[PDB]
């Protein structure tokens, strides 16, 4: 036994890049909170974990409060519901197994998924002539958003 | 500043790009620091008392009328005069060099007047 219960560097390996892991991130969803998982790999990678690592869970499944981990899945939608949180996280294990190597991971993501540009509408209405006016802000104070087509 | 138009005479429902024409000067030597520099447009009734952000069946734009300019050279911008149930509005500027208040430096007296029939 090392016995070291501090005064050293603790972990000292780095996650490089040119190997086959998985990603997961959120893009282009419209108003219903999902994720996206993604696999860079080749030749048969295996199943991999979705768990809800969330202390009480407010990052919710549909009907049952599950985990619903994948087999043979790269990219997908985990629609989720929202038991009133702006945070949340997500253990992700992936067993990759390339070749005579039951190869695995265990990333322990904190995806929190609150939407940003808050837009709000107003019609006004003339005869046989008709414009909308679209108010448009950020639902986040001071932290700003560009925009570049609407 | 001057300020380039399309048309004084348009009627209701047309969409109208607004060019105002911009030049730094030479005595901007002073500051160098911001060389952003933040204007406004503001809309005036060719009465008095100049209607507000939301101009609400009065007059139609794209985007916040801040519209950044450079203290370098001949920078153009614009907006887009969507009118709507109107006569005789008003166009000009100020500047504002920031974005708090207490930052305006100047105000331009270029007023061109447009006509809605």
């Amino acid at each position: 036994c090392k016995e070291s219960t501090k005064v050293l560097v603790k972990q000292a390996h780095n996650l490089n890049l040119g190997e086959y892991a998985l990603e997961l991130k959120s893009v282009q969803s419209d108003a219903l909170e999902s994720l996206q998982v993604e696999v860079e790999v080749q030749k048969n990678i295996g199943n991999m974990k979705n768990l809800p690592v969330s202390f009480s869970m407010d990052e919710i499944q549909a009907r049952k409060r599950y985990n619903t981990p994948f087999e043979n899945v790269r990219l997908e939608y985990y629609l989720l519901d929202q038991i009133t949180a702006f945070d949340l996280i997500i253990k992700t294990s992936f067993t990759k197994k390339n070749d005579q190597g039951t190869f695995g991971e265990t990333k322990k993501v904190r995806i929190q998924c609150y939407l940003q540009l808050s837009v709000s509408v107003e019609d006004i209405f003339k005869k046989d002539i008709f414009f909308f006016k679209f108010l448009l802000n950020s639902s986040v104070r001071e932290e700003p958003v560009i925009l570049y087509s609407s | 500043v001057q300020l380039l138009l399309d048309e004084p005479k348009v009627k209701v429902g047309e969409i109208i790009n607004l060019k105002i024409i911009t030049e730094p000067t030479s005595t901007c030597r002073r500051k160098q620091n911001s060389t952003v520099n933040f204007l406004d447009i503001v809309i005036f009734d060719s009465k008095t008392s100049k209607i507000l952000p939301r101009s609400n069946r009065r007059i139609l734009y794209n985007g916040s009328l801040t519209k950044p300019i450079s203290t370098t050279k001949v920078s153009e911008i614009n907006l887009e005069i969507i009118p709507i149930e109107k006569g005789r509005y008003e166009f000009s500027v100020c500047i504002s060099k920031s974005n708090n208040q207490d930052g305006i430096i100047q105000f331009d007296s270029e007023n061109v007047i447009l006509s809605v029939i």
